[PDB]
């Protein structure tokens, strides 16, 4: 019989758990309406560098990641602020719905 | 317009 081919995951959405510590989630954001795109035109929110061993990255967050809800709240057509303002104030787990294009 | 880049 023939040989498996194996599948090809190509892109996912995904909700990342980060527990946030004393210095933060451990990422930096980059994006927001009206602001110079992270990528292409989208204005969307993106996780633009991710702390190595830091909270963001023990929870499976990478950069790249284009971030559409913080806890439930979705930031589709947020200003920059706006975004920051939500993770600032989103506790101690803060969960992050993101969409991966890069497997 | 400006690239905007926060930590957080």
């Amino acid at each position: 019989n023939l040989l498996i081919e194996p599948a090809r995951i190509e892109e996912e959405e995904l909700t990342l758990t980060i527990l946030r510590q004393t210095g933060g989630l451990g990422i930096s954001i980059a994006g927001g309406k009206g602001s110079t795109p992270y990528k292409g035109d989208d204005e969307g929110i993106f996780i633009s560098r991710v702390s190595e061993e830091g909270p963001a990255a023990r929870a499976g967050v990478r950069v790249g990641d284009k971030l559409l809800e913080v806890n439930g709240v979705a930031l589709q057509g947020a200003e920059h602020h706006e975004a920051v303002e939500a993770l600032r104030g989103a506790g101690t787990a803060v969960q992050m719905r993101v969409w991966r294009e890069r497997m | 317009k400006h690239f905007r880049e926060t930590e957080v």
